[PDB]
């Protein structure tokens, strides 16, 4: 379930746009984008 | 040139990653010694909104 | 390889666990138990 690795990450980083961590978001999905990626 | 860096994208210069926008052209290739002068945005690159 | 994968969602456990959010680091557990099982 490698897509829905994607999927239980993205809903991570929509979470995480909605708490407002902002810097979490902002790193954090550069790690989805690594993850995704690679 | 002069466009706001990831964080630590200011070290993805270099070669073969996918950058968020360096995607489309930016990623060194063979012998772009492209100099860059960079820094901490955080002076004003962060926005009430 | 999978490996800085599951090591991401260890650091987003961690995340998690500091932030504050008992269910969703349920959540993350679970599926990480269920990621290294299949």
């Amino acid at each position: 379930d490698k897509e829905w690795i994607l999927q239980k990450i993205y809903e991570i980083m929509r979470l995480l746009d909605e708490l407002x961590d902002a810097e979490a978001s902002m790193r954090v999905s550069d790690l989805i984008y690594e993850f995704m990626k690679k | 040139d002069s466009f706001v860096i990831r964080g630590d994208e200011v070290r993805q210069i270099a070669p073969g990653q996918t950058g968020k926008i360096a995607d489309y052209n930016y990623k060194l290739p063979d012998d772009f010694t492209g100099c860059v002068i960079a820094w901490n945005s955080n002076n004003l690159d962060s926005k009430v909104g």
